[PDB]
RNA sequence: AGGGAAUCUGAACGAGAUUCCCACUGUCCCUAUCUA
RNA sequence: GAAUGUUACCGCAAUAGUAAUUGAACUUAGUACGAGAGGAACAGUUCAUUCGGAUAAUUGGUUUUUGCGGCUGUCUGAUCA
């Protein structure tokens, strides 16, 4: 049972398989930037917590999201 | 004060009971001799609670607690939680803990001042043991044995660890707990020392297969007589 | 194997042994064949019987051979102890006769089956089968003496004591009927007779005791004046890692001269020279100092009528054998008495409650009446726990009346506004 | 006795109905029927499927934040059983049910406005 | 294992049946016959409803 | 031997020839069942184990120290829908079992994942080496 | 198979008759020995278990129970049997002078075509000071070692579309044959309730004709099902009442509900009268007439002595899947619907 | 814009054969239901 | 299934078959008995194994209610069907 931050996931398909919990932490200024998006709303918050309940369509909701976060970097 | 008994012909006392300074918790077996074993030695002074957790007799290695509090896992029903509160005095608090792990007797090894925990426990419980039990919490390993409860007997007077504990680990760990530690056994060379005996500041109850050379070591380190 | 041998399958007296093995081949195998069958089924019938009786005797013989301890391969004490109690040559002659007889029976069975595949009539085949089992019977009839010996040795080795040559031992010696029987009588729980004659005890009686959290075993002995009973004592002194407690009777009792005890002590001196001897007294006084001339001896004066000095002898023996922040305690516990089991005046436990109420598995323990409440009239708790799809315990808090009235204020703040039209 | 919530529907799971599923991580997934259990096995998003309550909360077809809904809390610190403190709950639960039904009816009216 | 028709078990169960084991049934029977006697009076009241 | 108190019927999910995972930190990763201790006897029926039943099982993928010897194995995870007396039917993710001596004493020092409620009740020392129950 | 349950043939009727009766004590009060109803229903119960010595002492157990519908049985006669070297022999039966439409229906196979002229001359035979009826009742009391009660079921109060009630014979285990025949005299045209025969924590043996499966193919081919089976030792969990609402209410649940599920049982109606909730499964299907006898003998173990503390009754939908106990809980969870507003 | 690896046979082979490793399945444990 | 007036209901029981099975768990016990190592049994209660008779409350299975829904193709000149 593994736990990492979302920011650790961004900087790296291969990540999502071994993982169970990505964590939301508001104290980082980086997450405050990621909060102010058209993403990170509408179903995305619960998708973070339960990674093995998802399926293919909700994996692509994150794999599209990572590239949005990489372009901000 | 070293009593030697059994539950349904079983030497593992700590599995089927949890005994602290202010209370004793017992499983409802068919034979009442285990309840009467404590009622002989403790009387009507500290309350002995006929109790179950999740409909399991295996209470002592499922719960955590000291003189101040009591912790039960997620699987504890609201009827059992109602029953424990009814039976206990109001000086002792009760809280159900939601976790990855449910065997609290294997995870929280403690006394009235200190506590050892599993290194992989969540932060929420780490800040809940600190509040409900009011004790110092340490993510400490006993010689690579990740479960701290079954492989460490502990009190305010002293403690007892499994014989595979290193001398370096004895000195390092007793520096944390601030009590003298001796590597010993229970029930004729059983390595499980936490579930092999229940202990507090004035009583040590072992299983009926604990030999006298081991029993003298128990009496010595917990400083009874 | 190890210390003792009670677990031996019994030894039939060679006449009954025949009545076991031969009757079993009559009961367990098919027994009825016509002469009008095929020759192949007649052959296979009698072959099956010769072979089955073969396995029968061999099974019984193998049980004897594997059962009895291999005398010269066990342990030097036991090799010699059995040699004293039983004629060791004859013990090996007897087991050699069984090992011989088993190989004989095997040879007979293998012979007559090979001879049996050439039978031409039912009569010839019958005569060959009768020849086979009759021959086996003759072999077993030649075993009436060694098996009669093997039953007696089985019975008497089954009752022999288990000494451990690796635990801390202490031999108890002296002249026959000195008073050493009273010593082991008053040191442990072992019934040894103190009958007023010479050879009351006939073997090595054992007594276990515990001191300084350790297992000890004191071995009582018959005594030394040579006999099988007498040599049993001497070899127990010789082969055991022990200390010897030679006892002396400085009195009119025993019926032997103290000078003869001196002569015997200095004569048997060589084989207990390595064992660190203790001597206990239960011109004339000078010849006790003649006993003191031995390198390793100590002298003590004791009385068996008093229970302190008998314990002190033990203490010195065991000592020779080893060298060879504040806790929370409630005052309700501190003020509480101890539980005396033979007291007419004490509290009744739940154990006595269930007996008085009748039975162990029939009494249901009331979980109620044992928990603390504000009013004991509501002790017999019902507690609903569920009302209409939603469980009570989730809704259950203190100050729910005040919290409800807060929601009642939130009613009237939406009542006049006009949400319900 | 406990009446639970379905991990898919959030419908009432009565004792002796459906299946509890336990992961290697060890958490409980209770279900009310094999419709929900097979829907979970297929690895679906509940909040996408319309017949669940998880959808109706986030899409706002039903109410999410309310003072009546804050009393169905998973409650932990236990009470010493007062006859009065239970008799008050029996009438409290029947009261809060009435108010919650009237509020939800008002929510349906406030949602279904502009259709007439 | 002892059979269903094992003599000693039948005798041990007869030791039971002369104690508590019959007495509870002989109290239950009295409570059943009582309510049966109570069932006459109700029907007799519904006789007197028409008789009124 | 070892089992505490009575043992009640739950459904049978692990027959002879079934590979379950190993859960203790002893060295083995998987376990191959060869015989079930204390089973019924029909004609043509294979011996089928369940949760909390001591089986005789061999290591297939693990340390060579744990191999060379067929040893007792107590099943801690079943993954076939058994029934509890508290209403619910439940099942796990995978089949798992832990290795022990004939006495019921554990070789490993900790058991990973959930341990079944029935198994932890029957076997005391499994519950001693348990991290998670249920 | 089992060679006792042979010949494996179709029964004489759906109402199987009770083969043996509980003994007799000639000091006990007069009480019925067997009862009948109509088996239709099955449901789930939870209860805390006060069975000491078990692995579930002071724990909770879920279990399957069956609901037989039992309308108040009505007494319409009495039979007296003499003890012969040939068995028993009925010498005199006596009836109730004015019987229901249901039983006069039982006397015909075609009900509508008949002039309904059943007991016309028998009722006219009564029409005086008695004289002959009291003569036949003297005839029963004088002789006749055992006395059995003729009853019938209240078929109309049951949702069944049959209209035709079943006659039965029930012996009396109340001593002094005088009190038997005079209990009967006190009970002509009257009815007998369920709880005047049974109560809670009582073992019974429900007898039923076992669910016909028709033709089937030494392990032989032929008939499977429709056999008259006696099953013994089913504990009565609850005796119920029709007029009393909150039958589904326990000591714990206490919600005003009937044990009847939402939209009733499958293939059978609600419950509108008295019932027995028996543990386990009674033979036969739904809509099937069962005859409940009581135990034959003193059958006390701890499976017969213990008190049942029922905790909850499942009244969820058996037709479909179960999610809601009441209709009130369906539209409480659902919110409000289209056709509502 | 079904695998893979060896070997026996005439380095890949050829629907050659055998053995093992991995995956799969009602062949079976243990049958159950539906349609033609 | 004709027949023994018809017809209906309630019955009796000659005769024939028949069924239950084994294991251990708690007290009784760490007592009897035992140098020790060990270590019982009756009465009380609790489960399980095999076998049989059943039954479908729930779980799982199952679907020409082909019940509803989705996909692929195909026709009404296109939507919907």
């Amino acid at each position: 049972y593994h736990e990492t931050s979302i920011l650790d996931f961004v900087r790296t398909i291969s990540m999502l398989g071994e993982m169970n919990k990505f964590t939301i932490d508001e104290n980082d200024h980086e997450w405050k930037i990621l909060k102010k998006l058209k993403q990170t709303t509408d179903e995305f918050r619960s998708c973070i917590e339960d990674l093995k309940v998802l399926g293919k369509k909700d994996f692509k909701m994150i794999l599209r999201w990572r590239k949005i976060a990489r372009e901000i970097l | 004060m070293a009593t030697r008994t059994q539950f349904e012909n079983s030497n593992e006392i700590g599995v089927f009971s949890k005994l602290t300074n202010t209370y004793c918790l017992v499983a409802v077996g068919g034979s009442e001799n285990f309840y009467s074993a404590f009622e002989a030695e403790l009387g009507d002074a500290i309350p002995i609670v006929h109790t179950t957790i999740a409909g399991t007799r295996i209470i002592g290695r499922m719960t955590a607690g000291n003189r101040r509090g009591l912790l039960v896992p997620t699987q504890t029903t609201d009827q059992e939680l109602q029953h424990l509160r009814n039976s206990l005095p109001d000086s002792v608090k009760i809280q159900r803990v939601e976790e990855r792990l449910s065997a609290l007797g294997n995870v929280i090894c403690c006394n009235d001042y200190v506590a050892l925990v599993h290194p992989d426990i969540d932060r929420e419980t780490e800040e809940l043991i600190s509040d409900v039990l009011g004790v110092e919490v340490f993510r400490q390993t006993i010689s690579g044995n990740i479960l701290v409860g079954s492989y460490c007997s502990l009190s305010n007077q002293g403690g007892l660890v499994h014989p595979q504990t290193s001398v370096q680990d004895q000195e390092e760990l007793s520096s944390l707990l601030q009590v003298p530690l001796v590597a010993g056994t229970v029930n004729r060379g059983s390595s499980v020392v936490g579930a092999g005996m229940v202990v507090n500041d004035y009583l040590a109850v072992t299983g009926l297969d604990t030999t006298a050379p081991e029993l003298s070591v128990i009496e010595s380190i917990f400083r009874l007589q | 194997m190890q210390l003792s041998w009670k677990d031996i399958p019994t030894v039939a007296p060679a006449n009954d042994l025949l009545d076991i093995v031969l009757n079993r081949t009559q009961r367990k195998t098919p027994t009825v064949i016509r002469p009008g069958f095929k020759i192949t089924r007649i052959r296979a019938f009698y072959m099956r019987k010769v072979k089955y009786t073969g396995e029968g005797f061999v099974e019984k013989f193998e049980d004897i051979l594997k059962g009895f301890p291999n005398i010269n391969d066990v342990h030097p004490f036991h090799r010699d102890l059995m040699d004293t109690l039983y004629e060791k040559n004859h013990y090996k002659i007897s087991l050699a006769a069984i090992s011989r007889a088993k190989s004989l029976v095997e040879q007979v069975a293998r012979d007559y089956v090979r001879l049996l595949k050439f039978g031409q009539s039912l009569f010839q085949c019958k005569q060959l089968k009768r020849a086979a089992l009759g021959r086996m019977a003759t072999i077993v009839k030649k075993l009436r003496d060694p098996l009669a010996y093997l039953e007696q040795v089985r019975q008497h080795i089954g009752r022999l004591p288990s000494i451990d040559p690796n635990t801390r031992t202490l031999l108890i010696c002296g002249y026959p009927n000195v008073g050493k029987s009273s010593f082991l009588r008053c040191i442990t729980k072992s019934d040894v007779d103190v009958q007023p004659y010479a050879f009351t005890t006939k073997s090595l009686y054992v007594g276990h005791f515990d001191y300084k959290y350790l297992r000890f075993q004191a071995i009582d002995t018959p005594g030394i004046l040579m006999n099988n009973i007498e040599m049993q004592s001497i070899y127990a002194i010789a082969h055991l890692r022990s200390c010897v407690l030679y006892f002396m009777d400085l009195s009119e009792q025993c019926g032997f001269t103290i000078e003869a005890q001196v002569k015997l002590f200095h004569s048997i001196k060589p084989l207990f020279a390595n064992k660190s001897v203790m001597v206990v007294i239960n011109e004339r006084a000078q010849l006790l100092e003649s006993v003191k001339e031995v390198p390793g001896v100590e002298i003590m004066t004791s009385s068996c009528q008093l229970e302190e000095n008998v314990m002190e002898v033990r203490n010195k023996a065991c000592e020779k054998l080893l060298a060879s922040r504040t806790p929370f305690i409630p005052e309700s516990v501190k003020n509480l008495k101890k539980y005396d089991p033979e007291d007419p005046n004490r509290r009744k436990l739940a154990r006595d409650i269930e007996a008085e109420n009748g039975g162990a598995g029939v009494f249901n323990v009331n979980l109620k009446d044992k928990y603390l409440l504000e009013d004991d009239e509501w002790k017999n708790d019902i507690m609903p726990e569920i009302l209409d799809g939603k469980n009570v315990y989730d809704f259950l808090d203190p100050e729910i009346a005040a919290k409800l009235q807060a929601l009642e204020e939130e009613e009237e703040k939406l009542e006049n506004e006009g949400f319900y039209n | 006795m406990r009446i639970y919530q379905c991990h898919f529907c959030s419908s009432p799971c009565y004792p002796g109905h459906g299946i509890m599923f336990v992961r290697n991580d060890a958490k409980e997934f209770r279900f009310c029927r094999s419709k929900c259990h097979k829907a979970f096995k297929q690895r679906r998003n509940p909040r996408k499927l319309k017949w669940t309550k998880a959808f109706r909360k986030a899409a706002g077809k039903e109410l999410a934040v309310d003072s009546t809904l804050t009393f169905a809390q998973r409650r932990n610190v236990p009470v010493r059983y007062n006859r009065e403190l239970v008799a008050t709950t029996l009438k409290a639960m029947a009261r809060i049910e009435e108010i919650r039904q009237k509020r939800e009816r008002a929510f349906y009216k406030n949602r279904m406005r502009g259709n007439k | 294992a002892k059979s269903l028709r094992a003599s000693s078990h039948l005798n041990a169960k007869s030791v039971k049946r002369r104690g508590v084991f019959q007495k509870a049934v002989d109290a239950r029977e009295q409570r059943i016959s009582d309510k049966l006697k109570e069932d006459l009076l109700k029907q007799k009241l519904e006789d007197l409803k028409k008789k009124e | 031997n070892g089992a505490q108190g009575t043992k009640f019927r739950i459904s049978l999910g692990l027959p002879v020839g079934a590979i379950m995972n190993c859960a203790d930190n002893s060295g083995a990763r998987n376990l191959y069942i060869i015989a079930v201790k204390g089973s019924g006897s029909r004609l043509n029926r294979l011996p089928a184990a369940s949760l909390g039943d001591m089986v005789m099982a061999t290591v297939k993928k693990g340390k060579p120290e744990l191999r060379k010897k067929v040893m007792p194995a107590i099943v801690v995870r079943q993954a076939k829908s058994w029934r509890r007396r508290d209403g619910v039917f439940l099942y796990f993710e995978d089949n798992a079992g832990v290795i022990a001596n004939p006495k019921g004493e554990m070789k490993g020092s900790a058991i990973t994942g959930p341990v079944g409620k029935e198994c932890a009740d029957l076997w005391p020392r499994v519950a001693s080496n348990s991290g998670v129950v249920v | 198979g089992h060679l006792g349950f042979l010949p494996r043939k179709r029964a004489a009727s759906i109402r199987a008759r009770v083969k043996a009766f509980p003994k007799d004590d000639r000091s006990k009060p007069v009480a019925l020995t067997s009862f009948l109803g109509y088996k239709a229903g099955m449901t789930t119960i939870v209860r805390d278990l006060d069975r000491p010595g078990s692995k579930f002492h002071k724990r909770e157990v879920v279990e399957a129970v069956t609901v037989v519908d039992t309308p108040p049985v009505v007494v319409v006669g009495v039979v007296g049997y003499v003890e012969t070297p040939r068995g028993l022999r009925s010498l005199t039966t006596v009836w109730a002078e004015h019987l229901s439409d249901e039983v006069k229906r039982r006397f015909y196979k075609n009900w509508y075509k008949s002039k309904k002229k059943a007991f016309t001359k028998y009722s006219a035979k009564y029409a005086q000071d008695g004289a002959g009826i009291e003569r036949e009742l003297a005839r029963i009391k004088k002789y006749a070692s055992v006395v059995r009660v003729l009853v019938h079921t209240q078929i109309r109060k049951t949702p069944l579309a049959q209209k035709k009630a079943h006659l039965a014979e029930i012996q009396l285990n109340g001593g002094s044959i005088s009190e038997k025949v005079d209990w009967a005299r006190e009970h002509f045209e009257k009815t007998v309730a369920v709880d005047s025969v049974f109560e809670q924590n009582e073992m019974i043996d429900a007898i039923a004709v076992t669910k016909g499966h028709g033709f089937e193919g030494v392990a032989r081919a032929g008939q499977r099902g429709y056999h008259s089976r006696t099953s013994i030792n089913h504990k009565i969990y609850r005796v119920g009442k029709g007029d009393d609402e909150a039958n589904g209410a326990t000591s714990f649940d206490r919600t005003k509900k009937t044990i009847t599920p939402m939209g009733g049982f499958v293939h059978y109606g609600e419950i509108k009268n008295d019932f027995i909730m028996v543990k386990g499964c009674i033979p036969g299907n739904r809509k099937r007439i069962v005859t409940l006898r009581k135990s034959l003998y003193t059958n006390t173990s701890r499976k017969a002595l213990e008190e049942v503390s029922l905790k909850w009754i499942d009244t969820a939908s058996k037709f479909g899947k179960g999610r809601f106990q009441t209709p009130a809980e369906k539209h409480a969870f659902m919110g409000t619907l289209k056709k509502d507003l």
